[PDB]
């Protein structure tokens, strides 16, 4: 059971801890979160009271290290920090939760929505995504544009996902034009799950990875990444028969996760018809079809 | 993106460009079978590919051998026109390759860009005018030669003959249009005012007659009297 403390709640602020979420008065005494569980990759994020382009947060394992955020009035915002000092951490923590000022991680013990929603999430994956190898940690907000993105400005700020392209050399061998582009069982297995992952489990956690960013941070270029990811598998003939299994069941987790408000900015009506409907395996995502159909069926 | 009545200008200007229409790629007669069902006869057919500039017509046959074996034909129809496309472009000198692409028909867009990702700066963009080119195959000397032919085989012409001598390409591509449209409207009507007048014959390098000033303004008239007649004529007004 791990903590991240806070220095102070200066500014009122909306906390966010993987799907869970609450209100903080400014200058309410506040001091953290305790009881979170270890063995996950959680996140923490922030939108203030004031604006709502301030949408940010931090992907981190307390297994790496004693994370703490405190607020900084010169760049505006609550940043989380690593404490080298065990014996100073821990001691902190101790004071903080005898005083009471922590919220619990909220963990209904039936619920295993956010180890579904994580499952194949690795930090070390995460720090190749957002470059930045002095922190432990990970910054993401709602503005920070993907590799992809600054092709079609700042390299230092980008979410470096795998670049997918059904139009492009390496999606398509010369001579199999049509074959490749309308079954692209080359581009996911041999160049994609072979090529560049390694396993279909490092694929899934850029899956994974892409949607909670989008979800948490309505961050436009990991639901671009989320939907190019599906869409890849649904456009194969030639899937591992565990992987589709898999899928419908990653995906099930996302819509059941998924803001029913949202549905309209986070959803491509286009790549959903095409996966349960058009494509090679519209009858292979039997949960993601009913809970699609039942929750959002008029996208379809 | 797509050309209309808005950009119909640069069609004439010095960037080389090619207009792509697959419509005679792939074509079939349906006949009823001995036992009673349907099934169709491929046919051969023609990719026409036009410079608008220099009027320089590009005619690919497309041989019936080339659908042997094959499903979703119509579909495939489009792979192979986008194929023979880019291998007329990977052809040609490098300052002889066109800057864009116009495909007529927005199905051509993806086959086309796929077999094109060598050579990034060629725009394919597709047209929201409704041009008539699937009456090329009206045309009595593309019919023939494409209908004659035994195999795959690549035919060249210049589909404005030698106006240019004379007009624009701009007035040129309206003559043309203008014969397409009155050949797609009513072919018999279209092809009778056009060889009525047995003294004005087609040169062997060319496929229209060899009218003058003074005749093609009674043809363009008569194309024209002959399009809205078969307007009037099909919306009863
Ligand atoms: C590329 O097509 C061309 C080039 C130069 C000239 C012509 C032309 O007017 N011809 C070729 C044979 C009959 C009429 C076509």
């Amino acid at each position: 059971m791990n903590t991240v403390p806070f220095t102070s709640a200066p500014i009122e602020v909306t906390i966010g801890i993987d799907q869970y979420s609450f209100n903080v008065k400014e200058n309410q005494p506040f001091h953290g979160i305790k009881d979170i569980p270890i063995g996950h990759v959680h996140v923490i994020h922030f939108q203030h009271a004031d604006n709502s382009s301030m949408r940010y947060g931090y992907w981190f394992d307390c297994r790496m290290g004693n994370f703490y955020i405190q607020y900084d009035p010169k760049d505006g915002l609550y940043k989380m920090m690593e404490e080298r000092d065990g014996a100073k951490f821990e001691n902190i923590v101790h004071n903080f939760k005898e005083r009471q000022m922590m919220v619990s991680y909220p963990k209904i013990d039936e619920d295993d929505t956010w180890y579904n929603l994580t499952e194949f999430v690795q930090m070390d994956k995460i720090r190749k995504i957002v470059r930045k190898d002095e922190n432990q940690f990970s910054y993401v907000d709602s503005s920070m544009t993907t590799v992809q993105e600054n092709e079609l400005s700042d390299p230092a700020h980008s979410l470096n996902y795998t670049v997918i392209n059904f139009k492009s050399r390496e999606a398509i061998r010369p001579g199999h034009e049509m074959e490749d582009f309308l079954d692209k069982s080359y581009y996911l297995n041999t160049v994609m799950l072979q090529g560049i992952f390694k396993n279909s489990s490092n694929y899934f956690g850029e899956l994974q990875f892409a949607f909670l960013n989008a979800m948490f941070f309505g961050n436009y270029g990991s639901s671009l990444q989320w939907h190019a990811m599906i869409e890849l598998i649904c456009s194969s003939a030639t899937v591992p028969k565990h992987m589709l299994d898999k899928l419908d069941e990653i995906l099930y987790y996302q819509i059941k996760t998924l803001p029913e408000q949202y549905s309209d900015i986070l959803l491509n009506e286009r790549v959903w018809n095409i996966c349960l409907y058009s494509s090679f395996q519209k009858n292979s995502l039997h949960n993601t079809e009913k809970i699609m159909e039942n929750k959002y069926p008029e996208l379809l | 993106g797509a050309m209309n009545s808005s950009n119909y200008a640069e069609l004439f200007n010095n960037d080389i460009k090619l207009f792509v229409d697959d419509t005679n790629v792939y074509r079939v007669t349906v006949h009823k079978t001995f036992e009673g069902n349907v099934a169709t006869k491929a046919i051969n057919g023609c990719i026409f590919t036009l410079n608008p500039k220099t009027g320089h017509l590009f005619l690919k046959i497309i041989h019936t051998s080339v659908w042997a074996g094959q499903k979703r034909l119509s579909q495939l129809a489009k792979w192979k026109t986008a194929e023979e496309v880019s291998a007329l472009v990977r052809s040609l000198p490098k300052e002889e390759q066109p800057k864009q692409i116009i495909v007529t028909r927005k199905a051509m867009l993806d086959p086309l860009e796929v077999h094109m990702l060598d050579f990034p700066n060629i725009a394919i963009r597709p047209t929201e005018l409704r041009l008539p080119f699937s009456a090329a195959m009206s045309i009595d000397k593309l019919s023939d030669v494409v209908m004659k032919a035994t195999e795959p085989q690549m035919v060249l012409f210049n589909i404005y003959d030698d106006w240019l001598d004379r007009i624009s390409s701009y007035t040129a591509f309206s003559r043309l249009t203008l014969l397409l449209r009155a050949l797609k409207t009513n072919e018999e009507s279209a092809k009778m005012i056009l060889l009525s007048d047995p003294t004005i014959t087609i040169k062997s390098y060319h496929l229209w007659p060899s009218f003058t000033d003074e005749q093609w303004i009674t043809i363009e008239s008569q194309m024209r009297d002959l399009i809205l007649t078969e307007y009037g004529r099909k919306y009863n007004v």
